[PDB]
RNA sequence: AGAGUGUAGCUUAAAAGCACCCAACUUACACUUAGGAGAUUCAAUUGACGCUCUGA
């Protein structure tokens, strides 16, 4: 039942690309975040 | 009017991973990425390519790529936590770590004189004390170990009656934070069981009625 | 007319209780009822703070579909300024030169009025097998100022 | 003092001649138009399975209280109300991959 | 084993009116617009395939 607010839309009508991004906190877990620069590991402290 | 106390103790175990992906989710997922393309306009990826190529063909008529490249090799260089964990045991069922996509409900086997199934950990109240304290209390005796319960609310879930002198159930749920299981090797038949799993190890009514109030996702 | 069995027809005001009261700085807020056979609690503060705004806007508008479609008063839902946040970059062979990043971090607010036990337990308990990959639920109370 | 945050940057004004024009099919749109339907579809049903789930949890439970008030006159007093308990109440959100 | 029953979630309706969701506006709710899935369980007033209660 996880999958209900996940296909989700930028209802704004001015905004930049908000690519999937990774990120690790910290103890091992990714989750896809949209932010924009096609990063791929983002090492928060 | 005689009256046998009795209870009843259903565990609550919120899941870790998520349920797999069905195809056409993926194609609407695809197909929302797409119109979030084609609505999003001046990023800072798209300039810092664009102009950075322009200035480029400027200066050598008369950055990005590396980044992106080292990008990509860091992505390949760290491996993600493998999500496969219900398939590479397949033997370990009364483990912490068994299934966590769904949610995992825990009984105790129980043989008696009379009585010879498969009940789920039950918890006799007494009238000099509350009810839910000797349910948490039934529940942190027939656990040995350090957890954390929090119960959802005061109110039961789900009652029945059986008699031979009369009896009654009271179900209570609590949910479980963290698990720190001591001794995971004990001769108790707990078993962490899901979903279609306690659907198909009880037999007699008085247990298919409680997988209708139970979070069937 | 006054004599007239036809009298008070016309009558509407009484019908409705909206006396047109300055909502936007009151701060009178309903107690928990409490009477042991018949429970009612106050108004709650549901908390979704995420690092993604578009998730946390869908998140709150589904339980917004769902709290108006289960037949429960709804006072004011609001959202908060985000807060800047730096991710300190450190370099390999060197751990003395420091690096930054930016990432974006966002949080809805919604607040449901009569919470009966069975049907607030069945409330959350459907909140939280529903909960969403990324966002997380801290419900507050009522007196968080901004 | 709410500050507003929706309010868009100066930044979203000057530059807007990328990428003005959308090109497109009948194809695609029956092919969108199809997914949207199905989509619909697949909601409603979970929609639907949601409101029996929530349908049968509400009748056990009302199942379980008639039951205790018929066995019991004096615990439905004690296990109507609520102790005060889940005021500092949080749940974290699910993972995608284990520690 | 006995009883109450019988049009999708509802009908002192006979294949309709209330309901649900998705796409556009909205911080959000909501109106509106543009669309979708829905039923008389079987053989001629009768008997039996589904639910509940009373039991063992």
């Amino acid at each position: 039942d996880s999958s209900r607010a996940s296909l989700t839309r930028v209802h704004r009508q001015a905004y930049a690309r908000l690519y999937p991004v990774l990120l690790v906190k910290q103890d091992g877990s990714t989750i896809h975040i949209r932010y924009r620069e096609p990063r791929r590991m983002l090492a928060m402290p | 009017s005689p009256w046998r106390l009795l209870g009843a103790l259903c565990l609550q175990r919120p899941p870790v991973v998520s349920k797999p992906l069905t195809p056409l989710q993926e194609e609407m997922a695809s197909l929302l990425q797409q119109i979030e393309i084609e609505r999003s306009l001046y990023s800072d990826h798209e300039l810092r390519a664009l102009d950075e190529n322009q200035r480029l063909a400027k200066k050598k008529a008369d950055l990005a790529q590396d980044l992106e490249d080292m990008w990509e090799q860091k992505f390949l260089q760290f491996k993600l936590g493998a999500r496969i964990t219900e398939a590479d045991e397949k033997n370990d069922r009364t483990s912490l770590n068994r299934k966590l996509d769904r949610n995992l409900v825990l009984l105790v086997r129980e043989k008696f004189g009379d009585q010879d199934v498969w009940i789920l950990p039950q918890a006799e109240w007494q009238p000099g004390e509350t009810l839910r304290g000797t349910a948490e209390r039934t529940l942190a005796t027939l656990s040995e170990n350090n957890m954390e319960a929090k119960f959802l609310g005061n109110a039961p879930c789900g009652h029945y009656t059986f008699k031979f002198l009369g009896a009654k159930v009271f179900f209570f749920k609590a949910l479980l934070l963290t698990g720190d299981f001591s001794q995971a090797g004990n001769k108790g038949h707990h078993v962490w069981v899901t979903k279609d799993e306690l659907g198909d190890y009880l037999k007699p009514k008085y247990l298919a009625q409680v997988r209708r109030f139970v979070s069937d996702l | 007319y006054k004599t007239k069995p036809t009298h008070g027809i016309g009558k509407y005001k009484h019908l409705i209780k909206a006396e047109e009261p300055k909502k936007k700085k009151g701060k009178v807020e309903v107690r928990a009822i409490n009477l042991g056979t018949d429970y009612e609690y106050g108004v709650l503060n549901i908390h979704l703070t995420a690092y993604d705004m578009t998730l946390a806007e869908s998140y709150a508008q589904y339980v917004h579909n769902l709290c108006n479609s289960l037949s429960i008063k709804v006072e004011e839902s609001y959202a908060m300024p985000t807060k800047t946040i730096e991710v300190l970059q450190l370099q390999d062979q060197g751990s003395k030169m420091l690096l930054d990043s930016v990432l974006t971090t966002h949080e809805r607010v919604v607040q449901i009025s009569g919470l009966s036990a069975t049907f607030a337990e069945i409330f959350l308990e459907i909140i939280q097998s529903s909960l969403p990959e990324g966002v997380r639920l801290s419900v507050k109370e009522h007196t968080e100022e901004d | 003092i709410p500050i507003e945050d929706f309010i868009t940057p100066l930044k979203f004004l000057d530059k807007a001649r990328e990428r003005p024009q959308v090109e497109l099919t009948f194809e695609e749109t029956e092919r969108r138009a199809l997914l949207l339907k199905k989509w619909s579809l697949y909601k409603q049903q979970e929609r639907k399975m949601e409101r029996d789930t929530i349908r049968a949890m509400l009748e056990a439970q009302q199942e379980a209280l008639e039951e205790l008030q018929l066995e019991s006159p004096k615990l439905h007093a004690e296990a109507i109300k609520r102790d005060p308990n889940l005021f500092p109440f949080e749940k974290e959100g699910p993972h995608y991959t284990p520690p």
